[PDB]
């Protein structure tokens, strides 16, 4: 884990220093990168992403773990899931709202959303956010004449930026394991494709060469977009994943947790202990659960000169123990620090007051609302450039007049707190709101039919006349 | 109790939970019927008659259990073995009316009223003696109602076919013979080739009293005795005994309604 | 042993490797060519079937098992004890408490549907109608938390119906298209017929394999190699023009509500049946005596009725003539625990179990005033979280269920061409309480209206909500004289 | 069932007695039920469990 985490080498910003077709003549560069990246960013992403999936290093390091007549009781708790799920729905549960004081850009920019169902879309790209701390989208002009939104993986998608303080991002490289399902196809094959400005470029690469990139037949092909298509959004500005600097006290908790486990498996619940000089039937023994008296008679000692003397019976039961007090003050401390540093309500120590609880809500998140702004100014810097690269392709299809700019587009966020209908229509009625009928009926559920309603209050209304 | 060596009895029939090898039957599968229940044949054949008191006779049995047993090996033994009795009381019932055996208390029996009668055919098994068999019977103007016969002759009366309609006389998959069907005896008394017929409707039963049941833990048993010699107490020797008992009637209305074939 | 020969001897241990977790089992399926490069190469889809039966199924039968309520503790009897004591295995069905109540928070209240043009809004109502479509909803968002994924097959019936059926997910699967856009290439399902009276000495097995321009159906056996051979009338066109099998997932990786919590269920039931065996296995208490004694084991019987117990030691006599007195002694002793920290480590097993799954912790629990509709809405906010992304890839598989029902549609001309069903806006409702009466007050005020049969009919005291309009009549028209 | 008096009646049958035989396509139409009951007497426990 920390070795791969914390090293020094990954989670860097690829740079270049020549220009697109100084990297582009000399391909050789970017199967540095591959290897670079392969090396040392994919172990971290591919921790992240085990414990998203609950693989947590518990499960898997056997290596010191016990099973020669006692159970192995391993644990994983999933924390990392419950942090993710639950900050990626507060910040993307509510979709962002569009507005633009141009309605052909705005219905352009709705009818592409509607198209790539650009809500779902987003919701993954937060998810990816909250557990790798960046994600990747592709925009592609399709094979049947649309513009398609893909998110892409971020274990196997990179960018290499402009070196300069601008830091344009220069050419964008895929690179995906083909194997099939009945062999572990034991060869090394990657197939590579790398992005630029003005086209997609393919290839094919395995380890053993060194990653030579080697063309595919085909090798090129055009796109109508004048920037590298791929788009890159961080969680923040080092680019870190949410439960990322917590994984050493999920650890924490996983071991605690699986040493009691431990301790109630291999040792007895209690057992009546009986000492001294004495025989007992293994026959008899066995009424141990059904007699009401026990009788012990010690061994009677004869020495030679003649003098007796008794043996010392003793018996009593004896029971296991450990130090309730001192392990759960300890676990209680883990998770209530897990909690803390991930600004994640602690349920265990919680309560609420009165009836209001989204406004009472804002208090226990107001934590979290913090470092979700920061993530909101990212993520709508992201979103400018999808629309820059759809009204490209739009006017390079003379889809929409040259006249247009989509820089003009605001975005709207709203947090996924809850809400209380009956107390916002009480006060968008109150202070002069106004509801048709139709609409009205539709915000309350026990009208079975809405639409009917009208015709029978009509026929009740008529003859009201008479 | 404290005994760790079993608890001999004479007569041995007290059921136990260990053997005299000392085996413990723990953890004891549960039994399952090998074989068909039998039915009583005389009450399935003969006339029943409704009878308010007794001639009838009384028939009965006891079966004593250890407690160990009724607990720690098979505890449903006494719903399971009220069948069985019923079996046995069914058995004893049809060869005391049926073949005069097992020291019938009735001076009435289908054997005896064959034997007076001498209606009896010395053969083997073919269309003619079959034919002789019921004309013995038709003679009197009374005309055969069934067969009774032992099960393992099915083998000789497949080989028999009517010689004009050349066909198998006796139908297996019926199992019934010239028309007539045949009711089998499992008991060892009726030999191979044997073979019975009459008119059952003459043949006349009553029940006073059906099978009657009775559990006591607290009765003492006589009749089987301790190693020693004194009687079994169910309460002090905690142990259990199933009573069960039947009051049956038997009567020939007309003793030449009845014929045997016999192995000559 | 030498680890080199167990499997020679076939000693290389059986009934081992975990199944959750695995790497093989949840993978996608993927495939480089065509459906024609598919289907013309049959022998493939026999590689997928039984990668598929090797690994893929396993997970998903464990998974059933524990919303079944069969936990490894009931079946794992390999180290169990009962020569004489009780077995006490117990299983505590936490798998199907979680998903029950977390399918009821989803789709508990049936999906809405709003579009532009009523053409399409009436023929969406009549399919939902005639498939029952709400519990068919309700279905998959149970098989959404159990395996976490669901299958729904579309058909066009011999008395030419559309129709709606859920399939079996551990017997189903579908093969993508190796590119990004992941296209459903084909769809497969396979049922083990078996004798009801026995175990067929093979293993039979029934595959259907749908592509996107009809069936093929084929035989196989387990000890054949899968090799698929075409049953009688193996093809049948569909007039769809894309695989009829949809896939719904429960999220991204297609991973269980309690898949993640499993161990810890096992935990509890070895906590808890490990307290049974303690109590079935040792006396609660025995009254001890010590010291050289005679006790009549007859007497002994008297111990429940006896109000003195009255000890007398031995005494010893020494050759010289000294006398001396054994050391007698009586007290009860009874068995005890560490109540404590076995209730303390049980109640942290049982509140994470809820924590993990947003799921409400009923044993820490206070009721905020009296206003149910907020007070859950408070609690359930994680469970929120989760439930508004499985909202999104739920709608992505209604809306491909419209697109095969209008392709149906359009090619039985049952409806206009120039209709277009991806505008239909599905309208979700999460299951939370309601009160009808506040309601009322808040839509009648701020200008709400009702008409008078409709209001009667929400409240039940009302024994005949139309025969009182009439009696209301009456007792008016007397009024006016 | 349409009883004898000719009214339409509906009975609940037991479900320790009642069982019902499936189509075996993925339609599941049922294909027929069955319903088996145990005569007896009063107390004379039947030597054959006659159905």
């Amino acid at each position: 884990n920390i070795n791969y985490l914390f090293n020094d080498e990954a989670n860097v910003v690829y740079t270049y220093d020549g220009t697109e077709s100084d990297l582009l003549q000399n391909v050789n560069e970017v199967s540095k990168y591959i290897e670079h990246h392969m090396d040392y960013q994919r172990p971290r992403l591919k921790v992240l992403s085990d414990y998203y999936e609950g693989k947590t290093k518990n499960l898997v390091e056997l290596t010191r773990r016990k099973e020669e007549y006692m159970a192995d009781n391993r644990v994983a708790h999933d924390y990392a899931s419950y942090i993710s799920d639950f900050i990626n729905g507060y910040f993307l549960g509510n979709p962002i709202q569009y507005q633009d004081d141009d309605k052909d850009v705005l219905e352009a920019i709705e009818a592409f959303n509607d198209l790539n169902d650009v809500e779902s879309h987003n919701r993954s790209l937060g998810l990816d956010l909250s557990i790798y701390g960046k994600a990747y989208e592709l925009m592609i002009r399709n094979q049947d004449d649309e513009t398609r939104l893909y998110k892409s993986d971020a274990m196997s998608t990179f960018i290499i930026y402009d070196n300069t303080v601008e830091r344009n991002s220069i050419a964008g490289v895929r690179y995906l394991r083909t194997k099939p399902i009945d062999k572990t196809d034991e060869d090394e094959v990657f197939t590579v494709d790398l992005f630029t400005s003005h086209g997609v470029y393919r290839y094919l690469t395995n380890r053993t060469n060194g990653l030579k990139l080697t063309p595919r037949e085909n090798s090129f092909e055009s796109h109508s977009f004048e920037r590298m298509p791929i788009t890159e959004f961080s969680n923040n500005e080092r680019r870190k994943g949410d439960y990322e600097k917590v994984i050493t006290l999920i650890d924490l908790y996983d071991n605690a947790e699986s040493d009691t486990a431990n301790y109630m498996s291999d040792l007895n619940d209690a057992m009546l202990l009986i000492k001294g000089n004495l025989n007992l039937d293994p026959v008899e023994v066995r009424k141990q659960k059904e007699a009401n008296v026990l009788f012990l008679e010690p061994t009677v000692y004869v020495d030679a000169e003649g003098r007796e003397t008794e043996g010392s019976v003793d018996g009593g039961y004896i029971y296991k123990q450990y130090d309730v007090q001192g392990t759960e003050a300890y676990k209680d401390r883990l998770n209530s620090d897990i909690h803390m540093f991930t600004n994640t309500p602690n349920m265990k120590d919680d309560n609420f007051s009165g009836t209001q609880s989204g406004e009472a809500m804002k208090y226990k998140l107001f934590g979290l609302e913090q470092r979700t702004k920061t993530k909101e100014g990212l993520f709508t810097k992201g979103l400018r450039r999808r629309a820059k690269l759809l009204e490209t392709i739009l006017k390079n299809t003379r889809s929409i007049d040259a006249n247009k700019d989509f820089n003009t587009v605001r975005y709207v966020y709203n947090r996924n707190l809850p809400k209380s209908l009956i107390e916002e229509l009480k006060a968008y009625i109150d202070s002069g709101g106004k509801i048709s009928q139709t609409t009205l009926m539709s915000l309350f559920s026990f009208f079975q039919d809405p639409e009917l309603e009208v015709k029978k209050i009509e026929e009740d209304e008529k003859e009201s006349i008479k | 109790s404290n005994n760790v060596k079993p608890q001999v009895f004479n007569p041995d029939n007290v059921m136990m939970h260990e053997k005299k090898d000392g085996t413990l039957m723990n953890e004891f599968t549960t039994p399952i019927l090998q074989e068909v229940m039998e039915n009583s044949k005389i009450m399935q054949l003969g006339k029943y008659e409704p009878m308010e008191g007794t001639r009838a006779f009384k028939l009965g049995v006891i079966l004593p259990v250890t407690k160990e047993f009724l607990n720690y090996t098979y505890s449903q033994f006494f719903e399971e073995m009220k069948p069985m009795i019923a079996e046995a009381f069914y058995k004893k019932f049809d060869e005391a009316g049926i073949l005069n055996q097992g020291n019938n208390p009735f001076g009435k029996s289908i054997a005896q009223s064959i034997e007076k009668t001498n209606k009896v055919i010395k053969g083997d098994f073919t269309q003619d003696n079959i034919i002789d068999l019921e004309a013995l019977l038709e003679d009197d103007e009374l005309e055969a109602n069934a067969f009774i016969s032992k099960t393992q002759n099915r083998s000789l009366l497949r080989k028999i076919v009517d010689p004009e309609t050349k066909e198998r006389i006796y139908d297996r998959n019926s199992d019934s013979l010239d028309g007539l069907p045949v009711v089998n005896l499992k008991s060892s008394n009726l030999k191979r080739g044997e073979l019975i017929t009459g008119d059952f409707d003459k043949l006349i039963y009553g029940i006073p009293q059906l099978i009657e049941y009775k559990i006591d833990e607290t009765a003492q048993l006589s009749t089987v005795k301790n190693e020693d010699g004194t009687p079994v107490n169910l309460f002090e020797q905690d142990m259990v005994a199933l009573r069960a008992t039947m009051h049956v009637a038997l009567h020939i209305a007309d003793d030449k309604a009845f014929a045997k074939l016999v192995p000559a």
